[PDB]
């Protein structure tokens, strides 16, 4: 490459990373974070424990 | 695709045969790994001296 500071756009280096996943072939183990709320008591509510 | 291991430890005073008692085996660990196991071996710690 000819990477130089004087070079403008289209010539400066760019750091690129591509991320890939799989689609339902093996037991999933990398998943997004799970949210949480505050715990209430003695009130008719619904829960998702 | 789940490898389940259950374990239990129990003191014994009988010499050779299995004891005449009842004791359940609580779960120890679960591993989410997919391998189509068919055979297994054992490891021995011999005294090399
Ligand atoms: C079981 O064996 C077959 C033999 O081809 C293989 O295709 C399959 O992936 C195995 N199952 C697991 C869970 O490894």
């Amino acid at each position: 490459y000819g990477f130089q500071p004087t070079n403008g756009v289209g010539y400066q280096p760019y750091r690129v990373v591509v991320l890939s996943f799989e689609l339902l072939h093996a037991p999933a183990t990398v998943c997004g974070p799970k949210k949480s709320t505050n715990l209430v008591k003695n009130k008719c509510v619904n829960f998702n424990f | 695709g789940y490898f389940k291991i259950y374990s239990k430890h129990t003191p014994i005073n009988l010499v050779r045969d299995l004891p005449q008692g009842f004791s359940a085996l609580e779960p120890l660990v679960d591993l989410p790994i997919g391998i189509n196991i068919t055979r297994f071996q054992t490891l021995l710690a011999l005294h090399r001296s």
